[PDB]
């Protein structure tokens, strides 16, 4: 029930803006974070895949249809650069 | 890693190419005399291009993800205990 | 966007490869090896690459985003250019 | 020969600073404007490529290894968003 996460800022402005608003979101979000501890980045739940280009090292898991949860793992430390699309 | 062949090579070497570009992260060029060429690459890969051009492909965004990957470089970050 | 397995593709691979440039389709090639790839066009890849190329530096997907809104609200310069 | 040539503002900036400080990179954007006008966006020098996502209906040209003619074609008109890289 306990996840260390770290954040970019923006990445924990958005969460804590869905805590407040969108407990359907946080709840995905949060099952997306429960899925990388336990099978690490690139398996389960979401469809996770590498990123390319500038995004080199990090991943995407699927939140719903336009938000991504973009991730990458330390030494089995979860760090979250987005969990939200900003158009 | 791209691998260039032409058409009557890749018939019936399908096997032979499709395993070496998952495997190798390859990527394979069938040419063509009419030079309607195709690109074959791993399922993984063209999700993981298709996924990065779609983060990519808002200015807001594409600014969005490289501030916060350069701010979990630096360190300039926040770390919490979250239930889940 | 077209989903196939191998041995239809291994067949007619030149039907494949002219539907894909012809129609802008995708192939996805399934294998019992749980190995599949994906055929597109060259000229659909190189714009892949090139498009990724431009957006990979944030300074220049913004130089671009802006430039292209500048064009099409005519905020713009426009001369005659000694070529 | 003359062209009448419609620049994005940043596109036009860096076009006159490549004509105070780099002319050979001017004939090589006016060889590849001669090469649209007289073959249309998709032919001639410079490896022409459709772009793709927010690019779409925009083509590049190669300039050199860095540098793209980023431009569009609007009947017979050409349009210049980028002829600079900007890092």
């Amino acid at each position: 029930a306990r996840l260390n996460i770290t954040f970019s800022p923006q990445a924990f402005e958005d969460y804590k803006y869905f805590q407040q608003n969108d407990k359907k979101m946080v709840k995905k979000i949060n099952e997306l974070l429960k899925s990388i501890d336990r099978n690490g980045a690139l398996e389960g739940i979401g469809k996770p895949e590498k990123l390319k280009s500038n995004l080199t090292g990090y991943y995407s898991r699927r939140i719903n249809h336009e938000h991504r949860l973009v991730y990458t793992v330390d030494d089995n430390h979860i760090k979250i650069a987005s969990c939200k699309y900003h158009y | 890693h791209m691998i260039i062949k032409n058409y009557s090579y890749a018939r019936q070497n399908l096997k032979a190419l499709m395993t070496k570009v998952n495997d190798d992260s390859d990527m394979v060029t069938v040419t063509s005399t009419d030079d309607k060429n195709v690109v074959i690459m791993s399922e993984s890969d063209y999700n993981s291009m298709m996924e990065t051009l779609y983060l990519q492909q808002n200015p807001n965004n594409a600014e969005h993800l490289a501030q916060s990957i350069a701010d979990l470089e630096r360190g300039k970050t926040i770390t919490k205990d979250i239930d889940v």
